[PDB]
């Protein structure tokens, strides 16, 4: 699903074709978390 | 157990004497588990003191001695 | 130390022992203790039951004393 | 003149409680069931979101954020905004223990910043004990040792909380057996610090003594021995004494499966202890359950713990379902009252050991006799140690604690400053006592009277006040003393002069170096010869 | 704990209070009540005995056990807990 | 049928206690043993009769429930 | 609930609970004695583990002294009252 | 797992405090009812998704979170954490300013 | 050597015994059978008080409750 | 009536007179009871023949000596809202 236009909107992981929320699983989120890291910082907190 | 027959009395008119004494006529509204027995339309003779006349009376189940039953009552298909 | 173990230190040495009956005050059962159960009935040798307004001794060869009417069991002395 | 100058929250309405108001003012008469409880701790070690969780239990409507803590007990704006607790507020509420007994508790969070220790001294005087939180990961850091120390020297009650736990799980990743390790170590380098204190013996802290307890205020954990027995016992229809399963849940103990036996050493090689075993596995796999398979666990979480999660609840993010989860699990902390209850002695017991430590007058006066047996009937006096400002910071309030009679509004009371003595009775006022209120930060229950043994917020008798003072019945008759100044922990080193843009406006300044003077208890305002303003 | 009914429940919270209790003998004492039980067992403190022809006592403690006892009369606040 | 927890009488324990029991009997002696159903043991028990009498009974046990009082002589431990 | 309500009936086929049984089914009368010092006389039919029993056809009887009595033509008698019971000599089996 | 940049849960001259537990021959006797069991026994402390979890909840925004509300596509500005931190070290200065 | 009341009951019945009440009755007579409640059923059982018969009852149930004591 | 879950309450907070297996009559807002069959009275006040009247304060009764119980006196006392137009 990762290249739908609404990915998931039709799906229970999200609330339908309204598009409003979403609720991921831990390997959906895991797989996304690693093919976002080219964009996200390293911090692992504020104090930086 | 019998005690699942008087719950199965309800509605029924008793006279129940009280280990006290006391002699309570009234009708059945409901008795549970225990016995714990609840009338209406009461009238407590307590001993050697004149009846008084009452609405309703819940009477805990350990002071019943006897109730005398309804004469009519078909124990045959109560007793089952 | 316990109860349990108390009567058993009696039942052991077989000593003799004096009960209090429970509400009559005015009779005391003087015996050995030869058994007894979790519900404190006593199983009772060479029972007396003593008179105290009297001092007289009724002799009673032997009873289970139910453990409902035990108040205290205490050692019997040398007296009588 | 709309001068929206807020510095401070206020509530417009009381919030509801569980328990009614008129409780916990009926409860102000029996100094057997109430307690002062100081909390303290090193900076960050949770103590304010500690009293959140309490806030969140006693109060139906109190909002936690899912994702930021609440800190219902920093009022004051810049509080929020540094994010750490600057000046100690009260909070009185009523508590069940684990008997379901209601106690009234009046708790004092303090912060723990090494620099407002002063705020902490003020607390620890109006407190009969201490609950110090040492963080799970960090342990005993340095305001740790100074806030033990410190109360050991106040001849407070040392209770021991080790907050944060879920940093071993989440964080640090320890697995549970290294886990016990690091919770006891903690333990022990508390111990460490109390055994330096030889000539005045200090109570042993371990939770086998009941006088330790583990919590995540992030997550409404907290537990002891004898509450994680209790959801055994609970759970499992009572089929066996809480306690003395409690009495076996820590320590070099192994439960052997074989035998239902419980043995002081190792069945095997890697055997989880007691505590790994029954206690620390359970709240790893509460945790790791809902970290890693949110998405399908929720089902046996729910039927094991007998818990329900709507549709919505079982869609949370991983933080606030385990919070909820503990909280409908856990339920409300009882583990802290029972530790408070407990350890902590009541002003009444305290009452001897509060005016040998904090009284100037003779221990053997009538005065200190009477105060000595906490009588709510006996002649008033009252030790206030901390001033608070009104909302409009035109004027303070003074919170303190009435320690013999009982303190009444709209009377005629003799106010007495730290400079008081019978031979220099020039620092004595007669002031009129305003409304009275028991402060439970934010908001404020008032009341028309309080007895002896209580905390008490107090209107109208601040302008004497410098910093503590001593209130005292004007028709008393023989000597009053005063209560004795603070002993600081530390000192005023940082010295800092201020001086007006405009000499005409000195006037305005001086007025509010008065009152950040009253704020700040170690603060130190001075005139120099010079003619320099000095803060210290 | 485990539920149990809320005349027992408010006799653990009469603890501490002032109360006044009679046995199933007739005695009447008053003190401070250290102590309850499920069973409503009593500890009560610093108490002042009552006898039925008005003659009276301190008393430092008294456990008084729970199946003798006729009535207490708790506190009055108890009522809004 | 019932579950019974010990009574609390931990405090009490190797304290001269009076007792009261069923018949207006008053036992003395050192509390040292009960058990859930607080039948006692007293230690170097005494009697104290309705005459200003006494005797001594030694170790005895008392059943519980003809206890209707228990009061020390002496404080608490 | 009424699970040990019904398990209850094994015993009585032989416990000291058997002169009720024989008192029930083949109809002999009983002369049950009671507290309050009163005898009641009357056909069991039925009882429990308790000693509940409900009674038809009762002649009671005591002093009060000169003899009075009172007839009752059905009772349920609670169990806690029965000290004795005895099948009557001066009855039968019906 | 205890990771080695985990120092080790020691100190050198700490006294063990003093466990009290029970002891006696009646009190090594104690047992524990024979259904009382972990509360959480039979499942496994972690799993193969237990990793990645941990790894989420320290992960930035979005990813520490499993649910939520959608966003507009304009909302999302996907490199406004770089510039809000510091600039690398070796940027140039038309890229710095 | 311990003789419990059950192995003791059970060694009286089919024999004589005494059976006393709380409230001072005794009634003498061939104890048949006991349950684990210790009911007394007695057969030929007869009434003394004061020391005199009052003559035979026949066969007796005794509720639990009533008895004082028991023997041979 | 009482105890019957669906009423367990249906004579709470009625004022109440109980008699006692010693003959005392006892009078109050009869509030909470237990399996026991204990009941605990707000603002009690007991009564004997001659009328004589004593007050107590809230009593609890340990159920064992219960007789019986009875409705005394009711409990204590004191279209609804909205509303959209203008007149
Ligand atoms: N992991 C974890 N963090 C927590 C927990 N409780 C509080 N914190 C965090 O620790 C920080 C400090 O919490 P506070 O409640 O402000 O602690 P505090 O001691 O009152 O701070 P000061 O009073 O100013 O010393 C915040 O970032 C909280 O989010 C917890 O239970 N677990
Ligand atoms: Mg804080």
């Amino acid at each position: 699903w990762f290249y739908d236009h609404k990915p998931l909107a039709t799906t229970r992981f999200v609330n339908g074709p309204t598009y409003r929320k979403w609720a991921f699983s831990i390997p959906q989120m895991s797989t996304l978390y690693r093919l976002a890291n080219q964009l996200l910082t390293d911090l692992v907190d504020d104090n930086y | 157990k019998l005690v699942r027959f008087l719950m199965k009395l309800s509605h029924e008119t008793v006279n129940i004497e009280l280990k006290n004494g006391t002699q309570v006529s009234g009708t059945i509204m409901g008795v549970d588990v225990a016995m714990n027995t609840h009338l209406r339309a009461v009238s407590m003779t307590v001993k050697n003191k004149e009846p008084v006349k009452l609405d309703t009376l819940s009477i805990r189940g350990n002071n019943i001695r006897y109730i005398i039953l309804p004469d009519p009552l078909a124990l045959d298909t109560l007793l089952i | 130390v316990q109860p349990v173990n108390l009567i058993f230190r009696y039942l052991q040495n077989r000593t003799r022992v004096q009960i209090w009956l429970y509400e009559d005050v005015t009779h005391r059962l003087e015996g050995y203790i030869i058994g007894f159960d979790e519900f404190m009935n006593v199983v009772f040798d060479e029972a007396e039951e003593v008179n105290m307004k009297t001092k007289g001794r009724n002799k009673i060869g032997r009873i289970l004393l139910k453990g409902d009417n035990i108040t205290l069991i205490h050692a019997a002395q040398q007296e009588a | 003149p709309v001068s929206k100058k807020k510095f401070q929250a206020a509530e417009r309405f009381l919030p509801e409680t569980v328990y009614k108001k008129e409780y916990l003012a009926d409860l102000m008469d029996c100094p057997h069931i109430m307690r002062n409880v100081a909390i303290a701790g090193h900076l960050h070690h949770g103590k304010t979101t500690f009293l959140d969780c309490l806030m969140e239990q006693t109060h139906p409507e109190f909002y936690r954020a899912e994702d930021a803590d609440a800190r219902f007990t920093d009022i004051l704006f810049i509080e929020k905004q540094r994010g750490c607790s600057i000046k100690s507020q009260p909070v009185s509420i009523v508590a069940q223990d684990s008997r379901s007994k209601s106690y009234l508790l009046n708790i004092i969070d303090t912060p723990g910043h090494v620099n407002f220790s002063d705020e902490m001294t003020a607390s620890y005087r109006l407190a009969d004990g201490v609950v110090v939180m040492v963080d799970a990961h960090e342990g005993v850091m340095m305001n740790t040792e100074r806030a033990i120390r410190h109360a050991i020297q106040e001849r407070l009650a040392v209770t021991l909380c080790i907050s944060k736990i879920d940093r071993l799980l989440l964080e640090l990743k320890l697995p549970p057996a290294d886990a016990y390790f690091k919770l006891r170590l903690i333990i022990d380098q508390v111990n460490n610090i109390l055994s330096t204190f030889a000539e005045e013996d200090v109570p042993v802290l371990s939770p086998l003594n009941g006088n330790v307890i583990f919590s995540s205020g992030r997550y409404n954990v907290c537990f002891s021995l004898l509450s994680f027995s209790n959801i055994y016992a609970k759970q499992h229809g009572d089929s066996f004494n809480s306690k003395e399963f409690a009495r076996r849940l820590w320590g070099d103990i192994y439960f052997e499966k074989k035998t239902r036996k419980f043995v002081k050493k190792s069945p095997s090689h890697d055997a989880p202890r007691t505590f790994v075993q029954f206690i620390l596995e359970p709240m790893y796999k509460i945790f790791s359950q809902v970290v890693g398979d949110v998405d399908t666990c929720l089902p046996d979480v729910m039927a094991e713990l007998g818990i329900r999660l709507s549709k919505e609840e079982q869609k949370m993010n991983v933080r606030p379902l385990i919070a909820l989860i503990c909280k409908r699990f856990f339920g409300d902390f009882s583990a802290f009252v029972d530790l408070v209850v407990q350890n902590i002695k009541s002003p009444l017991e305290n009452a001897k050991t509060k005016i040998e430590q904090t009284y100037l007058g003779p221990a053997d006066s009538q005065l200190a006799q009477e105060m000595q047996k906490c009588n709510a009937e006996g002649p008033l006096m009252v030790h206030t140690t901390k001033n608070y400002p009104v909302d409009d910071a035109t004027q303070f309030h003074v919170f303190g604690r009435v320690m013999s009679g009982t303190l009444e509004a709209n009377t005629d009371v003799r106010v007495l400053g730290e400079n008081y003595s019978i031979q220099d009775e020039e620092d004595c006022r007669r002031m009129t006592v305003g409304r009275l209120f028991v402060r439970v930060a934010s908001y404020q229950i008032e009341v028309s009277r309080v007895p002896a043994g209580c905390w008490v917020l107090i209107e109208g008798i601040d302008q004497p006040i410098v910093k503590t003072a001593t209130i005292a019945e004007l028709g008393y008759e023989e000597d009053v003393y005063i209560f004795r100044p603070l002993k600081f922990n530390t000192r005023s080193c940082v010295k800092l002069a201020v001086e007006p843009i405009n000499p005409s406006e000195l006037p305005k300044m001086l007025d509010g170096l008065r009152k950040v003077n009253k704020s700040y208890p170690l603060l130190t305002t001075r005139v120099e010869e010079s003619g320099e303003h000095v803060l210290l | 704990m485990t539920s149990v009914g809320v005349p027992i429940k408010i006799l653990h919270e009469a603890e501490g209070h002032m109360v006044t209790l009679e046995t199933v003998t007739g005695e009447v004492y008053r003190g401070k009540l250290s102590e309850a039980e499920d069973n409503m067992n009593c500890q009560l403190a610093e108490t002042v005995v009552t006898f039925r022809d008005g003659r009276s006592h301190q008393l430092d403690n008294v456990f008084i056990r729970g199946n003798k006892i006729r009535f207490m009369i708790l506190p009055d606040m108890l009522k809004n807990a | 049928m019932s579950k019974t927890h010990p009574p609390e009488l931990k405090k009490y324990m190797d304290k001269e206690m009076d007792l009261k029991l069923n018949g207006n009997r008053r036992v003395s002696g050192i509390l040292r043993g009960f058990d859930p159903f607080m039948n006692m043991v007293i230690d170097e028990a005494v009697e104290y009769q309705k005459d200003g009498g006494s005797v001594n009974l030694g170790m005895t046990v008392i059943r519980g429930n003809s206890v209707v009082i228990m009061e020390p002589k002496e404080r608490i431990s | 609930a009424e699970e040990l309500a019904a398990k209850e009936d094994e015993e009585f086929n032989v416990g000291p609970l058997s002169i009720l049984t024989n008192s029930v089914k083949n109809n002999h009368q009983v002369l049950i004695n009671c507290r309050n010092n009163k005898k009641l006389l009357g056909r069991v039919k039925a009882f429990d583990r308790h000693c509940n029993m409900v009674l038809e056809n009762v002649k009671e009887m005591w002093t009060e002294s000169v003899a009075k009595d009172r007839f009752i033509s059905k009772m349920f008698l609670r169990g806690d009252s029965v000290i004795l019971v005895v099948k009557n000599p001066l009855a039968q089996a019906e | 797992y205890y990771d080695p940049l985990i120092n080790p849960i020691v100190l050198s001259n700490l006294k063990a405090t003093e466990e009290n537990l029970p002891e006696g021959e009646e009190e090594d006797e104690w047992e524990l009812p024979e259904d009382v069991r972990p509360i959480f026994e039979d499942v496994p402390l972690y799993t193969d998704n237990t990793a990645n979890g941990l790894a989420l909840l320290w992960a930035p925004r979005p990813f520490n979170l499993r649910s939520g509300r959608t966003r507009r596509a304009v909302d999302v500005p996907l490199v406004k954490s770089w510039y809000r931190e510091h600039c690398p070290a070796g940027m140039p200065v038309k890229v710095r300013v | 050597q311990p003789v419990n009341p059950k192995p003791f009951l059970n060694s009286l019945t089919g024999k004589f015994v005494v059976c006393k009440l709380k409230w001072g009755m005794e009634y003498k007579g061939v104890l048949v059978a006991v349950d684990s409640y210790m009911n007394l059923q007695l057969a030929h059982a007869e009434e003394y008080i004061d020391g005199n018969s009052q003559g035979n009852l026949g066969e007796i149930l005794i509720r639990c409750n009533n008895v004082l004591y028991v023997g041979g | 009536t009482i105890s019957k879950n669906n009423k367990m309450m249906a004579h709470l907070n009625y004022r109440m007179k109980i008699i006692l297996q010693d003959g005392r009559t006892f009078i109050g807002f009869f509030k909470a009871f237990d399996k026991h069959m204990n009941i605990l009275l707000a603002e009690c006040e007991e009564h004997r023949q001659i009328e004589e009247k004593r007050i107590l304060g809230l009593v609890l009764v340990r159920g064992e000596h219960i007789v019986s119980m009875t409705v005394d006196g009711p409990p204590p006392r004191d279209g609804g809202a909205g509303g959209v137009g203008q007149a």
